[PDB]
């Protein structure tokens, strides 16, 4: 179990460590998060209280380093940084710990949900569409637009997730437009898996660190990618049967753990109507299709 | 983005433009089976690329072989629609590829869209106009070269004759159109009209009589009685 110590807590502010959140007032003393789980990515994120415009946040992984939280007075926000002296990390958090500042990450041992909302979610590939390598942990924010977007203007603070366009030459072979642009197959197995991804664990993965963009920062340029990514695999008449079970888990746990009160702006009501009840697959999420029914039978 | 009344005029200016109508792609007949069922029967259609400003018609007849062994072909003849669009203006030089193609019905935006890609600088477009090309195969020497084809077959016209000697392209399409509209809201009548004076013929390289400008004018009063009427013997006026 491993611990993410925090200089000082000087603004009042909401502080999010995976699915979980907590409020600390100004000045309180607060000295960071310890018990995180080893094992998972894990994201840590703000909400200051007095200007809820940007939240933003560290994608981190604990095995990869020792990393702290200190506030900013001159840039305004929380920063996350790495300690490489090991033995003076080791000593504050030991110090934060007997003192016990320190809230522990809540983890019900029956719980599952976050290795579902993460399973192919690996570290140093989050750091392939966020890019910025002298760090080992990856800063996101609400405002920050993804290189499609932008080719629709800072490309050094970008999402490089990868571009899906339906009508697109990479979408649609010459002599098969029609074929490719009702029936994706080839554009999903052969552009996409076979090419770009090399897998369906690239592709989850990608598509699983979209959503929870979305969902933890309000980034809109991951909710499309989410949403495309989704798309692409029910418009394809042949997708690998392992890889339909599969998502059908993933989004089940996604539909799950998605705030009831943010269903309005992070589902996009065609993707979904068309995946359950028009394209190739409306009959291959059972299990997404019974939880949107029932938790959000008004998109439908 | 769309065409509509308020850009009216950008048909006429110089920047080459295409309307593509496929009403006429996909054309059946609806018939009983000797077990009381139903079936169709496809016959010859065409695909309607008209550049508005030069009258020049590029009519690409369909042939019902196409369709054999083919299934939604409701859907498979959009796509046909614009894999033969696209052939069109690869077969054509550069400086005369259009650089807008209007869709006359929404339907063919993506199948358009997607045949186009080779295309990016040539806008594809809806249009909010009701127009009437559907009624093409109403003119009887584009109805007559449609059915008598046996193979596929591009067939070249200028849908304006002879007219833009003395009139604008504004004045030929809305003259066209309204000889359209009259023979897509009452065919008899407007072909009545049409030919009503045996002295006034059509050249053997046109498509419409050979008015002079006075009985053009006549004519098209007839055409806008015959509209005005049948919308009253529509909705009782
Ligand atoms: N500069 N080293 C460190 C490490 C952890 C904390 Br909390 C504060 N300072
Ligand atoms: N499975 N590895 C991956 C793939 C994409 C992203 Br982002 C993260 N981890």
């Amino acid at each position: 179990m491993n611990t993410v110590p925090f200089t000082s807590a000087p603004i009042e502010v909401t502080i999010g460590i995976d699915q979980y959140s907590f409020n600390v007032k100004e000045n309180q003393p607060f000295h960071g998060i310890k018990d995180i789980p080893i094992g998972h990515v894990h994201v840590i994120h703000f909400q200051h209280a007095d200007n809820s415009s940007m939240r933003y946040g560290y994608w981190f992984d604990c095995r990869m380093g020792n990393f702290y939280i200190q506030y900013d007075p001159k840039d305004g926000l929380y920063k996350m940084m790495e300690e490489r002296d090991g033995a003076k990390f080791e000593n504050i958090v030991h110090n934060f710990k007997e003192r016990q500042m320190m809230v522990s990450y809540p983890k019900i041992d029956e719980d599952d949900t976050w290795y579902n909302l993460t399973e192919f979610v690996q570290m140093d590939k989050i750091r392939k569409i966020v890019r910025k390598d002298e760090n080992q942990f990856s800063y996101v924010d609400s405002s920050m637009t993804t290189v499609q977007e932008n080719e629709l203007s800072d490309p050094a603070h970008s999402l490089n997730y990868t571009v899906i366009n339906f009508k697109s030459r990479e979408a649609i072979r010459p002599g098969h437009e029609m074929e490719d642009f009702l029936d994706k197959s080839y554009y999903l197995n052969t552009v996409m898996l076979q090419g770009i991804f090399k897998n369906s664990s690239n592709y989850f993965g990608e598509l699983q660190f979209a959503f929870l963009n979305a969902m933890f920062f309000g980034n809109y340029g991951s909710s499309l990618q989410w949403h495309a990514m989704i798309e692409l695999i029910c418009s394809s008449a042949t997708v690998p049967k392992h890889m339909l079970d599969k998502l059908d888990e993933i989004l089940y746990y996604q539909i799950k753990t998605l705030p009831e009160q943010y269903s309005d702006i992070l589902l996009n009501e065609r993707v979904w109507n068309i995946c359950l009840y028009s394209s190739f697959q409306k009959n291959s999420l059972h299990n997404t299709e019974k939880i949107m029914e029932n938790k959000y039978p008004e998109l439908l | 983005g769309a065409m509509n009344s308020s850009n009216y005029a950008e048909l006429f200016n110089n920047d080459i433009k295409l309307f593509v109508d496929d009403t006429n792609v996909y054309r059946v007949t609806v018939h009983k089976t000797f077990e009381g069922n139903v079936a169709t029967k496809a016959i010859n259609g065409c695909i309607f690329t008209l550049n508005p400003k030069t009258g020049h018609l590029f009519l690409k007849i369909i042939h019902t072989s196409v369709w054999a062994g083919q299934k939604r072909l409701s859907q498979l003849a959009k796509w046909k629609t614009a894999e033969e669009v696209s052939a069109l203006v690869r077969s054509l030089p550069k400086e005369e590829q259009p650089k807008q193609i209007i869709v006359t019905r929404k339907a063919m935006l993506d199948p358009l869209e997607v045949h186009m890609l080779d295309f990016p600088n040539i806008a594809i477009r809806p249009t909010e106009l009701r127009l009437p090309f559907s009624a093409a195969m109403s003119i009887d020497k584009l109805s007559d070269v449609v059915m008598k084809a046996t193979e596929p077959q591009m067939v070249l016209f200028n849908i304006y004759d002879d007219w833009l000697d003395r009139i604008s392209s504004y004045t030929a399409f809305s003259r066209l159109t309204l000889l359209l509209r009259a023979l897509k809201t009452n065919e008899e009548s407007a072909k009545m009209i049409l030919l009503s004076d045996p002295t006034i013929t059509i050249k053997s390289y046109h498509l419409w009589p050979s008015f002079t400008d006075e009985q053009w004018i006549t004519i098209e009063s007839q055409m806008r009685d015959l509209i005005l009427t049948e919308y009253g013997r529509k909705y009782n006026v």
